[PDB]
C-alpha cells in the first residue's frame, strides 16, 4: 500500500488525507507511473527538443528495467497518422511488462484524434479473476 | 555523543509533522511512519561514521595507524630489536666444513644460524658463535642449553650445548610506550633550561627510572638534579652512574636534528645522589598469613613508589591507605607511624622493614 | 535549501513527478533531507574541533590529553580555557627575556624584563597595564557573571616556566 | 528557528520565578556583577514566538525580517489598507456594507 | 549603535547553522545549562535591525523608543488612519475612488 | 489444560507514564479528567491533585486502551478533552509512556504452566523466611 499520485492542473502528485497521506493498493499507481516517466531514448532517437539530453533515471542502472515510458517523444507533433501509430506503439511497448507477468492477461490500445489538437489514447486492459479492484479518478483543475 | 536511534526516530518525525501540517506521522502501520523509520536508520549509519572521524583527533584515542602517523608527525622515533648471539661449543668426530648459513633450533623452535663457514680438522669440540634468527625477547637463554641440528652435517654430532648462553636479545617499542613518551613530551614542553628540561635530561640516559630537580638549590646561580634507579635491587645512585649522568646532561646529541645540546654555560649542575631514611611501621593483622604479608609489603612498596619525593613529608594516612587497599585481612590498625615524617632535600623516606 | 534541491534532482524526472517549490514532494523533501543537513554540519564542526583552540566538543579530551588544568586555565571562561591549551600545545621556546616578554604577552598580560637591583640573577618582571577583568563571551554558560575577576594567573606561570637557576621578582606597575 | 537550536535546550519551559523587585533594574559590569539568568532569556524569546504565533507565521530560521512580517500581518489582519480600498466589509458580508453605509449616512 | 559597538564584533555576519530539532526548546540552568551561542543574539538582533530598516528609521544609539516609532511609522504607511479621514485613499486617484465606491455598493 | 490445573492467562496490561501539565490559578483537577491523542486514542487520570501555584506539574496517567497501541513515545503532544478552568489543554510527556504487553502467547502460558506443575513445596525454612519477608513491596532486606 504505497502512496497514489493524483493529478491536478496536468501535473500528477502525492496527497494527504486525514492524518498521513492517501494510500494505493491497486494497478492504478503501477500504470500511471509506468505511463508518464519519461525512459532513456535510444542513440538513434531523433529528440523534440533540438537539444541531445536524453531522459531517464539515475536508477535505471540499479533497478533492472528501464522505469517509464517513451511517449515524450510526441510532445510536439502535427496531426498524422504517423503520431498517432507511434503512441499506440509506444504505450503498448510501456505497458507490456505487466502482460509479461500475470497482472494482466490482455492489452488494447487505439490511438484517435477527438476534437482538433486532441491526442485520444484509449487503453483497456483485463485484469484477472483475483485482481484488487483498481482505484478511481479524474483529473481535476483548480484556480 | 551522537544521537540514539530513537532519538532520531523522534527528530525525524518531528520534522515530517512540521513540514506537513495536521499530520500525525507516529500512528501505527503508516507510510509516513515507514519512511520515518527508514531515514532514522540511515542517519544512524552517517552518525556512526562521523563519530568513528572523531576520536581520533587526539593521539590518545585514536586508532592504531593513526596514532602510528601522530608520533610520526609529532616526532617520536621506535627503537628497532635486537637479536641474540652466542657460543655453541658444537662436537664434531672427523675432519669437515660446517658450511655457512646451517641452523641449530632450541626445543622451544627457535633457530640460530652460522654467519661464516668453519673448516674443523680434528674430532673434538670447536666453540662457534651463532646468533638468532627471531630477533626478539624469546632470542636469549639460560646457561647451559641444548640446541638439536635441524638438517645434519657430514660428521657432526647433532646435539650442541651452551655452556656460556646467548645475549642480546630486545623488542621493538609497543604503541603504549610510544604514546606515553608521547603524552610526556606534550605535558611536560621543552625550554632547555626548565626543571621539566632536567628531569627528563635525567631521565632519558639509560637505566635510570626517576629523577627530581630543585631550582636554585644552592644560590641563585646553581641548580640541583638527583636520580633514582628503580630496576636495580639497590635503588640508589653509585659514582659511575652519577658521574655518567653528568656528562649525559653536559652533552648529548639530539636524534632528530643531528646537533648537540644541554645545559646553559652559566649554571651549576652538581647531580648527586639522595641517603636513605627509612620509616618501620608497626601494623596489627586478624589473620597472620604470608599471602597478607606478601600484599601488605607490596602495596607500602608501591604506595611509596607513587607519593614520595626527596624533601617532602609524607603523613601517616598514606600508610593506612596502603595498608587498608588488601582485601583478606580484617584490622589494620597501625601504631608507628602515629607523627607525620619530614626530611630534608638530600634525604629520601623509604619503607623500611615491618615490625608485624 | 540545497539539501531539498538535491532529494528533488535524485527523485525521477518525468511528467507525473511535480517538483515546484510548492508541490507535497517538496514539502516532504524539505523533513527528509534536513536530517543529513544536520548530520552533514556536525561533520564539518568536526574540521573546527580539529584544533583545541576552536574545539567545543573536545575540550575535555584536549585537556586531558595535555595535562592542562593548572593555574594558567582561568576560572571558568570558556575562552580562556582553549587559550590555555592552544599555547600549552605549541609552547616550545628558549631562556631569554624577549621569548619570555613574547610568552607572557601572548597569555594577554604585559610585561617587560629589567635587568636586577640587588643582584645579577635577580631580573624584574615590571608588569604593566593590569587588570583582572574578564568579561562572559558567548560561548560560555548562561549562569557566568559578566565579569570575571581573576589574579596572580600570571604569577604562577611565570614561576613555573621560569629557568632553574634564575629567580624572579615581580614589580606591579600601572 | 528562532528558539535555540543547540543539543542543549528543555523541551518543556521551566517555570519563570516569583517577582523580587517592584522596580526596574538593569545590567552592570562593574556596583554589583550581574548575571543573565535562565528567566529573561525566555521571556525575551517567548515574547517573539508569541508575536509570531499570533501573526500566524510559523518560525523558520534561514529567514530574519519575520518580526517585520508578523506586525504586516497583524495589521492586514485587523486594520483596513490603503491598497485594498475596503474590500474587507465586502469580504465579510452584506449586513457589513450595509452598516458602513449606515455609519456613512447614506440612507435610500 | 544599536549592534556590537564594543570592538568585539565581525563586520560580516557568519552563517547560520541548519535547523537541528523541531520542537521549540528553552533555556535552563539545571540537565545540562545552556549557552546562549552566537545564533541566537544573531537573529534576535537581525530582527530588531530589520523591523527598524522596513520602518524606514535609522538606527541611533542616543534613542532608546525606535521600535515604538517603527510601529508607529509602519502604521502610518500601510493603514488606514482615523485623523485623516479617507484622504489617503482618495489623494491616490479617481480608479481608487471608483473602486471603493463600487465596493460600498454605490454606483449610477 | 490451563483451566483445569489452574493456571489462567494474563489479560493485556494498558501503559502510564507522566504527564507535564501547566495551570493558571492553582486549580483543583477532578478525579477522572481525560486526555486524547491524535490517533484516537483516550488517556485518562484516576486520582485528584490539588495545585498550589501557577507552574508544570507531572501525574501519572495510564491509558484506557487495553493494547500495545496505547503506548506513545517521546515528547507526544496530548489536549484535553473536557476544559477545566485555569488549565491549558496541553500536555508534553517528556518521558515516554511505558507499558503496553498484550495477551500471553502459547508458549509463555505452555512455560507458566509448567513452572506450576515441577515447582517444589516450601516447608518453613530459615532461607523461606527471607523470601517470604522479601516478597512484600518496599521490603529490602530482611534476617531470619
Amino acid at each position: 500500500t504505497d502512496l497514489a499520485i493524483i493529478w491536478t492542473n496536468g501535473r500528477g502528485d502525492i496527497a494527504q488525507d486525514g492524518i498521513d497521506m492517501l494510500t494505493d493498493d491497486s494497478l492504478t499507481t503501477d500504470v500511471t507511473i509506468s505511463l508518464f516517466t519519461d525512459r532513456r531514448a535510444l542513440d538513434s532517437d531523433t529528440l523534440p527538443d533540438g537539444s541531445d539530453d536524453r531522459r531517464g533515471w539515475w536508477g535505471d542502472s540499479y533497478r533492472d528495467r528501464p522505469i517509464g515510458s517513451r511517449l515524450w517523444l510526441l510532445s510536439r507533433e502535427k496531426a498524422t497518422p504517423d503520431t498517432l501509430e507511434r503512441a499506440r506503439g509506444y504505450a503498448e511497448e510501456a505497458l507490456e511488462w505487466l502482460k509479461t507477468a500475470g497482472r494482466v492477461s490482455a492489452i488494447n490500445v487505439r490511438a484517435e484524434q477527438l476534437h482538433q489538437g486532441w491526442l485520444y489514447l484509449y487503453i483497456a486492459l483485463t485484469l484477472p479473476d483475483g485482481s484488487v479492484i483498481p482505484y478511481e479518478f479524474k483529473a481535476a483543475f483548480n484556480g | 555523543s551522537p544521537p540514539t536511534l530513537s532519538s532520531l526516530i523522534a527528530r525525524t518525525e518531528q520534522n515530517i509533522e512540521q513540514r506537513l501540517p495536521g499530520s500525525w506521522p507516529q500512528a501505527r502501520e503508516k507510510t509516513l511512519s515507514a519512511i520515518a523509520y527508514a531515514q532514522a536508520g540511515l542517519a544512524a549509519g552517517c552518525h556512526e561514521h562521523i563519530s568513528w572521524v572523531g576520536r581520533q583527533i587526539i593521539p590518545s584515542t585514536a586508532d592504531e595507524d593513526e596514532l602510528l602517523e601522530h608520533c610520526r608527525f609529532w616526532g617520536v622515533r621506535r627503537k628497532q630489536a635486537t637479536a641474540a648471539s652466542g657460543p655453541l661449543t658444537v662436537t664434531t668426530s672427523a675432519a669437515t666444513t660446517i658450511p655457512a648459513g646451517t641452523r641449530w633450533q632450541r626445543a622451544d623452535g627457535v633457530v640460530y644460524s652460522l654467519a661464516d663457514t668453519i673448516v674443523i680438522d680434528r674430532a673434538g669440540t670447536t666453540e662457534i658463535t651463532v646468533t638468532a634468527l627471531a630477533a626478539g625477547e624469546a632470542g636469549n637463554t639460560g646457561e647451559n642449553t641444548l640446541l638439536t641440528l635441524i638438517t645434519p652435517v657430514a660428521c657432526v654430532v647433532s646435539d650442541a650445548i651452551t655452556v656460556k648462553g646467548f645475549s642480546g636479545g630486545a623488542d621493538i617499542e609497543s604503541a603504549a610506550e610510544l604514546l606515553s613518551r608521547l603524552e610526556y613530551r606534550v605535558q611536560y614542553p621543552p625550554f632547555g633550561g626548565n626543571q621539566f628540561d632536567y628531569v627528563r635530561w635525567a631521565r632519558e640516559v639509560s637505566g635510570v627510572t626517576r629523577a627530581w630537580c630543585f631550582p636554585t638549590w644552592k644560590g641563585g646561580g646553581t641548580v640541583g638534579v638527583t636520580f633514582v634507579m628503580d630496576n636495580r635491587s639497590n635503588i640508589f645512585p653509585q659514582p659511575a652512574d652519577v658521574e655518567r649522568v653528568a656528562d649525559y646532561i653536559a652533552g648529548h646529541t639530539d636524534p632528530i636534528t643531528g646537533l648537540i645540546v644541554g645545559q646553559p654555560d652559566g649554571v651549576n649542575v652538581t647531580v648527586f645522589a639522595p641517603k636513605a631514611k627509612p620509616v618501620n611501621p608497626r601494623i596489627y593483622i586478624s589473620p597472620k598469613t604470608a599471602e597478607l604479608k606478601q600484599a601488605i609489603t607490596n602495596a607500602i612498596n608501591t604506595m611509596f613508589f607513587n607519593e614520595v619525593m626527596p624533601g617532602g613529608a609524607l603523613a601517616p594516612s598514606r600508610i593506612i591507605r596502603a595498608v587498608a587497599g588488601v582485601t583478606g585481612l580484617d584490622d589494620f590498625e597501625v601504631r608507628f607511624p602515629t607523627e607525620i615524617q619530614r626530611s630534608e632535600n638530600t634525604e629520601l623516606l623509604t619503607a623500611g622493614t615491618i615490625e608485624w | 535549501t540545497p539539501w531539498q534541491t538535491a532529494f528533488l534532482q535524485l527523485l525521477p524526472s518525468g511528467l507525473a513527478w511535480n517538483k515546484s517549490p510548492d508541490s507535497k514532494l517538496s514539502a516532504l523533501a524539505q523533513a527528509i533531507s534536513d536530517v543529513i543537513a544536520t548530520a552533514a554540519d556536525d561533520a564539518r564542526q568536526m574540521l573546527r574541533e580539529r584544533f583545541p583552540s576552536t574545539s567545543r566538543w573536545y575540550l575535555g579530551e584536549w585537556e586531558s590529553f595535555l595535562g592542562l588544568p593548572d593555574c594558567t586555565s582561568e576560572n571558568g571562561t570558556l575562552s580562556e580555557r582553549q587559550r590555555a591549551a592552544a599555547n600549552k600545545m605549541r609552547m616550545t621556546g628558549n631562556l631569554s627575556r624577549r621569548f619570555y616578554e613574547w610568552l607572557a604577552a601572548q597569555y594577554g598580560f604585559t610585561v617587560r624584563l629589567t635587568d636586577s637591583t640587588e643582584g645579577q640573577w635577580v631580573t624584574q618582571v615590571n608588569i604593566y597595564g593590569i587588570k583582572n577583568y574578564r568579561n562572559a563571551t558567548v560561548l560560555d554558560n548562561v549562569l557566568t557573571p559578566l565579569r570575571v575577576y581573576e589574579s596572580g594567573a600570571l604569577e604562577c606561570l611565570l614561576e613555573k616556566y621560569k629557568p632553574a637557576h634564575q629567580i624572579y621578582k615581580f614589580v606591579y606597575h600601572d | 528557528m528562532f528558539y535555540i537550536d543547540n543539543d542543549s535546550g528543555v523541551t518543556v519551559m521551566p517555570p519563570v520565578s516569583a517577582q523580587r523587585s517592584a522596580i526596574v533594574r538593569w545590567f552592570s559590569e562593574g556596583n554589583v556583577i550581574t548575571w543573565p539568568g535562565m528567566d529573561w532569556f525566555n521571556i525575551v524569546q517567548a515574547e517573539l514566538l508569541n508575536t509570531l504565533e499570533e501573526a500566524g507565521i510559523q518560525p523558520d530560521k534561514t529567514k530574519l525580517n519575520q518580526l517585520a512580517l508578523s506586525i504586516k500581518a497583524i495589521m492586514s489582519n485587523n486594520a483596513l489598507l490603503i491598497k485594498n480600498n475596503l474590500s474587507e466589509i465586502k469580504t465579510a458580508g452584506a449586513s457589513a456594507q450595509r452598516t458602513a453605509r449606515e455609519n456613512l449616512d447614506i440612507y435610500d
